[PDB]
């Protein structure tokens, strides 16, 4: 990358002249340059080329004896605003160093106003421009109040300020003070200054507060960049001023933070590159070290680390020591923080003993790990983060034949961590802390082949690394129990659900590499933690109870073995009163139960998947009243995990009916099979939505076997509880599942000729599709909204469940009439206007179309439709778009058979409700009605279906409104202009005819509106059907609603604009005037006589 | 309120065919963009499907601010008295 | 605050280099300065206060800061021991009347608290002009054996031709690379 | 005495927090210094919700200034009200998302949200009956929406049972040049479905369109459109920081106006639209601003209200009116035969009405509604987004740094789901 902003920036910097005169294009120069500038604010170094000229072009205007003040305003803060994306520090050292300009920019500064928060900035950069130019080698008496004078004026003037101008001055003082000849001149005076601040200052005063930043921080810069033989001195009195400030008693962090680095560099000065001093220093930063903020955390640890990087060897281990004395199980986690860093910094320099291996160590088994549940949510991430940082500097702190016995605790510990954390900062610090460990000692076992895993892209995500990385870094026999041990006594014990699912995942993957470590030693723990008072860790109990279960089942089927090659008796014992110790302990009761219900379900499905030897025992009765209550009490939990439960539910009692349930093969016991069936229709009738739900879910989910003999009972009760009773007309979802259950029976039980209580065939196929085709219709509307529309998809998917089973096994069952209605139907629901309905329809109708596994008999227009959907604009084609959806749609009215339901199905998005859709649909019907406005066949049959299907449709408001739109647009367009050309068109006779019964005596403006428009825009149409459309709006004029009066004059006046042969020459005019001169939202007795006289004019009759 | 104290009296434009004078018609505030261009279609026999409208003010001059949304009303995009109507196809 | 954001400013840090080049006047060292970038070098004056010039070599972005060399300037050079990483040293050879004075403005430096940690370079310039003291010569009036604390190594140069003064800056790049993992 | 803890997120956040906050200080009879010097009672009443007594009966704003970058916040703290402020809760950096939600939630945001909590917790420990928290931030960059989202997940983890208010504001091409902004206007939708109660969504390309065509204005800037984001977060808190018969805080307004868990993007509007320059108007009457207000030209939002079903509708004003009048108003409003009678307006609108009126005006009212219309705004962004993502080609810099394929995909799907749910209320009708 490179700077390519040269020449736009050029230009921009060189027309500046000529737009300082207004303020807009100022403002608009101004934001281009910022936005221009900011691209560089992650990678400035690349302004490093090209910020010699920039500077060049900004600072001489600044410099001319012509420059206005917003000129040299505009250059001053461009000017800063460089400096604020470079760096000051950096880019001071350009500018103008020599002994000529120290006085015209000393006496510059002393033109700007520190009142002025619109021209701030050019207050600002100008120190700092003055503390460059304080560098030259010059004195200042061959130079010559003097310029000493008014520049310490000026920096006890700055010091005091609440805007950006404070650091800018505390340079200048910084840099001015530290000189040869102003420091035996300036610089007792001033020390005198700050102390009488800081001793006439507080904490409470917004102003005193200010005060006491600015002196602290000029303070801390003299220290800095001062001599160490000249501020000793006044260092002692300099501490015994600051020690009555109070600061660590404040309610200020950035004044506790100045004050940290002013001490530390007090005690840096006091030692040479142990006096008096040094141990209060020391014991304020033990005490500072205990902070809330992180800021003055981080300060104390690195003046900590400064100061032992100079002291002797007894001081350096006591402040260790100190340091390592900050971790008892009393303190906070930050403390802990603190000693971390310290621990850091100290070890960055190389100054810890090794000695202290002995305890420090210890210290960072219980850091790296760190998670102490403080209510909601838990705390020590920054903890781990200074763990990473700790382990990171060891790299270099000590030596390899040192840290050797901590090999195994370091390079383990980076491992856990690196792979089993929640944060991506504490992961990716953990493995920068291995890869640079693996650099410099090279110990750690496999260090090329984690870090070639494990690199900087592949651990950001987490769900690989507990599946993945996980397994090929455990592969190694040094990473099997302890990865195992840490899961199972951390991860496992977590306060998140999705932590512990993925935790148990990851113990699932790891178990295949020891399956004698995941059965003689994990699985008694784990077996015996799950009756716990603790929900969340007997929930991640019973999910590592099962997932080992899983994997020891499929690790025997390998070797065509059992699970319990693997489980003794006393695990298989223990894990058959689970469900039993659950129950007898109430422990499924509350929200809290709800959490046992997810978790021994889960242990349901995974036993039934290993074939357990549990067929004939109470266990499965337990399992099965289990299953049964949490499939009938599904009202009582919240709708957020809802559905999740019952799918968990329903997958497990699959799994048992196929597993147990199961007396001979192909055969099952025909007690529990009566018992079954028995309840789980009769419960279909229960006046609870979600029990019916449910237990719909139930019989559909259960297996082929189970079915023989009572698959006809299963298909009558799944048909007649799938109804628009009178009772239940709002039971969307009941009917949904209904389906579903239905469409998984049918795709279960396949096809099997002479068997129609067995498996489908020719004499239940028959009602199977009469059902769907009933469930199609159905457009209930409640409170909630279109509720509907959610058992609509439920009808397609199963339409296509079907269509592909019979295809492919006895295709001769598929009627050609039952096929073109799914087709029709397909093709409408298509046509909606909802995108992802619309979606699903294109999505079921490619697929219906494009399966040739043999292709499904009896396709209207077969050849058409694949010519008009092609098989590559399938993936590419944005269904969900309306423009990518209604002009590929809309191609389907040319064919003869999809004309009436495509209609129907697009005028609900051309008279809709969305702005973006009525567009699309209204342009997509203008495209393809301008391809057939020619021929009078197409319009007379379009005009023909269209007042076929508003004649079908009437008074279903659902249908009316949108159609009644549909005909406006079209009207408004002119598509029927051939048949204006006749009087008394067919066409033109029945619309109106229908219009007016469809609106007469309407109480809705919505389709009263509808309705007038239609008429005002059929008065094209010449002969009686012109003259029946002005009586009708001369009548509906005298409505009881002044907004439907208005609105119809309204509409009268532009449909009579518009058209001109309507009224004569010499009568348009008049009623134009009388139209214009009458209030048509007033009293009706007025009104009543205008539109006599109107009716008069234009010859309407006079009811 | 009489219907007169809506109707926005513009002067209507034809950059493309200077040859035409200029016409100067009153219209509803509240009547559709769609109605305009059916308007202007049905009187210069243009299709609806190639016509391009904009609205002028005269505080403004030199500015041209177009008409894409057609369900919109001439009171939505701020037109006042006397504001002209460039037509283009 | 995290190993993501420490390493990001101390792999900076270690790229930038700083190189305060001092020495009398009449020694060479603007001239030097001007040879190691590539320009003119046919009309140089007495630089009456300070520059500074910023170069890319082998990536190591480095300032070299040329102060002038005369004696009123010599009461200010503190001014310039700021996080002085090397210390360049020009000797004129072709000039026996003011050898020893140089020893003594080179005792003075090494004595700096804020000079320590650095690494000395000196070079003996102006050994294409006849009388000038060869490098062998130079090792010994200079007193360099005597020098303990702080590394060196002599190494004769020319600021015409311009030949030895690349030579010596890789020497100098590579002892500051070698110490800059860990300082003690 | 519910308090209030405002919180700050990116240059446009940080602008329009600070306009917001001059404007009310300027309406409370506060000054820079930090004094009260009013005239009234009715400013001092809830003025503990936005503000904390120090030391000399100094009012103190309860606002947290974040960004990545120093630039702004020094601008802000060397403005007009800017000492006013705490320098004590200026967080900022040096470095930036840079445009990127992946550097600004995960590599550069979770550095400095470790310290951003202290001083949110600092913040909220001194509030008696802390009320929640209210962010002011955008959806077209990386260091803005980012840290938001970092921060509402952060304040849903440390202050669940807590109110969480995000005037975030959709960017446009019309105002950004950046390619990748509809990807921070789509994941960032995500945690501002999941981790909100209320998202008062600010369109800035209907800002934009009434700049240049309702003031006719030769070239909108930023002050321009951070004058109106200004006035309308003024006149949404008006219930808040001022008495009167609606009494709905932050929580009871979202009780009151939040029909819905998921569902809850509102459309604020305002009638009197002023510009930057003057301020000077004549005073308009009760149903002329009643009018104007419900109008979609006084929207912020580039949604027809008339183009959906309405939800909930809340009208407040504020000038020399009675609320007598507002609600005889308003029964003649919902009446067919009247001649007052309009469409586009429900039975169920509250009302209020406020003693202190805004600045340079003496009459105005402030709508907002939650109709189905802002649907229309998401699918805006739907075509921009998913247009790319089945390219993935700007995806690797979320994936390399922390993203992943699945996070957008629920993005997306949720989106989607969204979208059905407003079209399928669309059509709700019961009888
Ligand atoms: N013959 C010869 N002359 C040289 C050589 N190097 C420098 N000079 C000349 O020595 C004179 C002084 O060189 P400068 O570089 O200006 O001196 P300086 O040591 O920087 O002195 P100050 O300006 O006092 O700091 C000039 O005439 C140079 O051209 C060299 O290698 N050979
Ligand atoms: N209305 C309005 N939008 C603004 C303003 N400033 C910036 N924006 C918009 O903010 C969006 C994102 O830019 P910023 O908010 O400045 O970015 P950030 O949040 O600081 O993020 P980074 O660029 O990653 O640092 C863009 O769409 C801008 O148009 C403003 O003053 N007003
Ligand atoms: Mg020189
Ligand atoms: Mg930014």
């Amino acid at each position: 990358e490179a700077f390519g902003e040269s020449a736009e920036t050029r230009a921009l910097l060189g027309r500046l002249r000529e737009v300082h005169g207004g303020g807009a294009e100022r403002e608009v120069a101004l934001e281009r340059f910022r936005v221009i500038m900011d691209k560089y604010q992650e990678q400035p170094h690349l302004l490093d080329p090209h910020l010699e000229w920039m500077m060049n072009l900004l600072l001489d205007i600044v410099q001319d004896q012509t420059s206005p003040a917003s000129l040299v305003h505009l250059a001053f803060k461009f000017l800063y605003i460089i400096t604020k994306v470079r760096g000051y520090k950096t880019f001071l050292r350009l500018f103008p160093h020599e002994v000529a300009d120290v006085e015209p920019v000393l006496d510059l500064v002393t033109i700007q106003n520190p009142k002025d928060h619109e021209a701030w900035e050019t207050r600002y950069m100008l120190l700092l421009w003055l503390s460059v130019t304080c560098l030259i080698p010059f004195d200042f008496s061959r130079l010559d109040m003097s310029i000493m004078d008014r520049i310490l004026q000026i920096a006890e003037s700055y010091l005091i300020v609440s805007d950006k101008a404070r650091d800018a001055a505390a340079v200048l003082v910084s840099r001015f003070i530290t000189r040869p000849d102003v420091k035996q001149s300036k610089m007792a005076e001033f020390l005198d200054w700050s102390l009488c601040n800081l001793a006439r200052s507080s904490f409470q005063t917004m102003q005193g507060v200010i005060t006491m930043d600015g002196t602290l921080q000029a303070l801390a810069q003299i220290f800095k960049h001062g001599k160490r033989e000249d501020c000793l001195p006044y260092a002692a009195t300099v501490l015994r001023c600051l020690d009555g400030c109070r600061l660590p008693e404040s309610n200020q962090t950035l004044l506790r933070k100045l004050g940290v680095k002013l001490v530390q560099r007090l005690g840096l000065t006091f030692l040479k590159p142990v006096p008096e001093g040094v141990e209060r220093v020391i014991e304020q930063l033990l005490v500072g070290l205990k902070d809330k903020d992180t800021v003055v955390r981080w300060s104390a640890a690195k003046g900590i680390g400064r100061m032992a990087g100079r002291l002797p060897r007894a001081l350096a281990d006591d402040v260790v020591g100190s340091v390592l004395d900050c971790f008892s199980f009393q303190e906070t986690d930050k403390a802990w923080h603190g000693g971390c860093l310290a621990l850091a910094e100290l070890g960055r320099r190389g100054l810890l003993l090794p000695s202290r291996l002995v305890d420090v160590v210890a210290v960072i088994l219980k850091a790296l790990t760190y998670d102490e549940k403080r209510g909601a949510c838990s705390v020590g991430t920054n903890v781990r983060d200074a763990a990473c940082y700790v382990c990171w500097a060891f790299a270099r702190a000590y030596e390899p034949q040192e840290l050797k016995p901590f090999v195994t605790a370091i390079s383990s510990a980076l491992v856990i961590a690196a792979v089993f954390d929640r944060d991506i900062n504490c992961r990716r610090a953990a493995s920068a802390a291995f890869q640079e460990n693996v650099g410099r000692q090279g110990t750690f076992p496999h260090g090329i082949d984690i870090l070639t895993t494990a690199d900087y892209f592949a651990v950001g995500n987490r769900s690989n690394c507990f599946l993945v990385i996980s397994v090929f870094i455990a592969g190694f026999p040094e990473y099997t129990q302890p990865m195992i041990d840490h899961l199972v006594t951390m991860k496992i014990s977590h306060w998140d659900g999705v932590i512990r699912e993925l935790a148990a995942r990851a113990l699932h993957n790891l178990a295949q590499q020891a399956p004698e470590f995941s059965a003689t030693q994990v699985f008694p723990r784990l077996l015996s933690m799950t009756l716990s008072p603790d929900l969340h860790m007997r929930h991640g109990s019973i999910l590592a109870c099962a997932e080992v279960a899983y994997a020891l089942y499929k690790l025997a089927a390998q070797e065509n073995r059992p699970v319990t090659d693997h489980l003794d008796e006393q695990a298989v014992q223990g894990l058959k009163q689970i469900h039993q110790q659950l129950y007898d302990r109430q422990l499924y009761r509350g929200l809290g139960g709800q959490l046992m219900r997810q978790a021994v379900c889960v242990l349901i499905e995974k036993l039934s998947l290993s074939k357990m030897p549990f067929r004939g025992d109470t266990v499965i009765d337990g399992w099965q009243w289990l299953i049964n209550d949490t499939l009938r009490h599904l009202h009582l939990i919240s709708s957020h995990s809802r559905q999740q439960m019952k799918d968990a539910a329903v997958s497990a009692l699959a799994a048992l009916c196929s597993e147990y349930y199961m007396k001979e093969p192909g055969e099952a016991d025909p007690a529990i099979q009566e018992e079954l069936i028995t309840q789980y229709l009769a419960e279909l009738r229960n006046p609870e939505e979600m029990t019916r739900c449910g237990f719909s879910l139930a019989l559909g989910a259960l297996p082929g076997f189970l079915l023989k003999g009572r698959l006809q009972q299963v298909l009558t009760g799944l048909r007649a509880v799938t109804h628009t009773s009178p009772e239940d007309v709002s039971f969307a979802e009941s009917r949904r599942d209904g389906l579903k259950a239905i469409a998984r029976i049918c795709q279960t039980v396949g096809v099997k000729a002479g068997a129609p209580d067995e498996a489908v065939c020719g004499e239940n196929v028959s009602q199977i599709y009469c059902a769907l085709l009933g469930c199609m219709d159905d457009y209930t509307t409640d409170s909630r909204g279109d509720v509907g529309t959610w058992v609509r998809k439920a009808a397609m998917t199963s339409l296509m469940d079907l269509t592909l089973l019979l295809a492919r096994s006895q295709p001769e069952l598929i009627e050609a009439h039952t096929c073109e209605r799914i087709m029709c139907c397909v093709a409408q629901q298509a046509s909606e206007k909802i995108d992802r309905f619309r979606a699903h329809a294109a999505s079921v109708f490619l697929t219906l179309l494009h399966f040739d596994s043999p292709p499904i008999p009896h396709v209207p227009h077969r050849g058409e439709l694949e010519k008009l959907f092609p098989r590559s604009d399938v993936a590419s084609v944005n269904w969900s778009a309306p423009s990518q959806a209604f002009p590929r749609i809309t191609q389907l009215l040319g064919l003869p058979t999809y004309r009436y339901h495509v209609l129907l199905g697009l005028v609900v998005s051309l008279g809709g409700l969305t702005e973006s859709t009525i567009r699309h649909s209204t342009q997509s019907l203008f495209e393809y009605m301008k391809g057939i406005q020619s021929d009078p066949q197409a319009l007379g049959s379009f005009s023909g279906t269209l007042l076929q299907i508003f004649e079908d449709n009437l008074l279903n408001e659902r249908v009316s409104v949108p159609l009644l739109k549909t005909l406006d647009h079209v009207l408004t367009h002119g598509c029927f202009d051939i048949f204006t050309t006749e009087e008394d068109h067919p066409f033109a006779v029945k619309l109106l005819a229908l219009c007016k019964k469809e609106i007469k005596n309407s109480k809705d403006i919505q389709k009263l509106l509808s309705g007038i428009a239609v008429f005002c825009e059929m008065v094209q149409f010449p002969g009686d059907v012109r003259r029946q459309a002005l009586l009708q709006l001369c009548l509906l004029l005298c409505h009881r609603f002044p907004l439907i009066r208005k609105t119809t004059a309204s509409q009268v006046y532009e449909t009579l604009l518009t058209y001109s042969d309507v009224v004569g020459a010499d009568v348009l005019d008049e009623v134009v005037t009388v139209l214009s001169d009458t209030a048509w939202d007033a009293e009706l007795a007025v009104v009543r006589e205008q539109r006599n006289r109107l009716c008069d004019l234009l010859g309407v009759p006079r009811p | 309120l009489m219907l007169k104290n809506q109707l926005l009296t513009l002067k209507i434009k034809y950059p493309h065919q200077l040859d035409q004078k200029v016409l100067e018609k009153q219209l509803p505030g509240s009547m559709t963009i769609q109605k305009v261009k059916g308007l202007l279609s049905r009187l210069l026999k243009v299709p609806v499907s190639d016509l391009l409208l904009s609205y002028e003010s005269p505080k403004k001059p030199g500015r041209e601010i177009e008409l894409e949304n057609d369900l919109k009303s001439l009171q939505f995009y701020s037109v006042e008295n006397g504001d002209c109507l460039l037509v283009r196809w | 605050m995290g190993l993501l954001t420490i390493l990001k400013k101390m792999k900076q840090k270690e790229r930038e280099l700083r190189l305060l080049m001092l020495g009398l006047d009449n020694a060479g060292k603007t001239t030097i300065l001007k040879k190691f970038n590539g320009e003119d070098i046919d009309t140089i004056s007495p630089t009456l206060g300070f520059n500074i010039k910023t170069l890319e070599h082998r990536g190591f972005k480095l300032n070299i800061w040329d102060v002038g060399g005369q004696k009123s300037l010599r009461s200010y050079w503190r001014n310039y021991f700021e996080s002085t990483d090397g210390l360049i040293w020009v000797v004129d050879s072709a000039d026996r009347q003011r050898m020893q004075d140089c020893q003594r403005e080179l005792q003075s430096l090494l004595v700096e608290e804020r000079l320590a940690g650095a690494t000395l370079l000196i070079f003996a310039n102006k050994q294409d002009l006849p009388g000038a003291l060869s490098s062998n010569a130079i090792r010994e009036v200079l007193e360099l054996d005597s020098i303990r604390s702080h590394h060196w190594c002599i190494q004769g140069c020319s600021a015409v031709t311009g030949e030895n003064l690349l030579p010596g800056i890789d020497w100098l790049l590579d002892d500051i690379s070698s110490r800059i993992f860990t300082a003690d | 005495m519910r308090e209030i803890v405002h919180i700050q997120a990116g240059q446009c956040g940080n602008q329009i927090g600070a306009k917001f906050w001059e404007v009310i200080s300027d309406e409370h009879g506060i000054d820079p210094t930090g004094t009260y010097h009013g005239d009234s009672d009715l400013q001092l009443d809830r003025i503990s919700v936005y503000y904390n007594e120090a030391t000399g009966g100094k009012y103190v704003p309860r606002a947290i200034l974040v960004d990545l970058e120093p630039g702004t916040m020094d601008s802000v703290r060397s403005g007009p009200f800017g000492q006013i402020f705490r320098p004590d809760n200026f967080v900022f950096g040096q470095s930036g998302a840079g445009n990127n939600w992946a550097k600004g939630h995960y590599t550069e945001g979770a550095e400095l949200v470790d310290s951003v909590l202290d001083v949110v917790r600092k913040e909220a420990e001194s509030c008696d009956c802390l009320q929640g928290f209210q962010l002011t931030h955008s959806l077209g960059g990386g260091t803005g929406s980012g840290m938001g989202t970092l921060l509402i997940s952060k304040i849903r983890e440390e202050y669940p049972d807590r109110i969480m208010n995000t005037f975030s504001v959709v960017p446009s091409p019309k105002v950004s040049d950046t390619v990748v902004e509809p990807y921070n206007a789509t994941l960032s939708v995500h945690q501002l479905v999941e981790n909100t109660d209320e998202t008062y969504c600010i369109d800035n390309e209907a800002l934009y369109d009434i700049c240049f065509r309702t003031l006719k204005l030769t070239t909108p800037t930023y002050g321009d459109l951070n004058h109106l984001v200004s006035a309308t977060m003024s006149g949404v808190t008006t219930c808040l920081r001022f008495p009167g018969q609606l009494n709905a805080d932050l929580r009871k307004l979202a009780v009151n106006m939040v029909p819905f868990p998921r569902l809850h993007f509102f459309m604020p509007g305002f009638a009197p639209l002023t510009s930057r320059g003057s301020q000077q108007y004549r005073a308009l009457t009760v149903p002329e601003l009643t009018q104007q207000v419900f109008d979609a030209k006084n929207m912020m939002a580039a949604c027809d209200p008339r183009h959906g079903r309405y939800l909930t509708v809340a009208a407040v004003f504020r000038g020399r009116m009675s609320m007598k009048e507002v609600d005889e108003q308003m029964l003649n409003v919902q009446n067919k035969n009247s001649s007052y009678f309009v469409e586009w307006i429900p039975n169920n609108v509250k009302t209020a009405v406020c003693d202190i009126p805004p600045r340079g005006l003496k009459m105005a009212v402030t709508f907002i509604g939650n109709s189905t219309a802002i649907q229309e705004l998401f699918k805006r962004i739907s075509e921009q987004f998913t247009a790319m993502f089945r390219r993935k080609a700007f995806l690797h810099w979320y994936t390399g740094e922390g993203m992943d394929e699945m996070e957008f995909t629920e993005a997306e799907s949720n989106m989607n789901d969204l979208v059905s749910e407003y079209q399928q209320y669309q059509d709700a009708t019961a009888e």
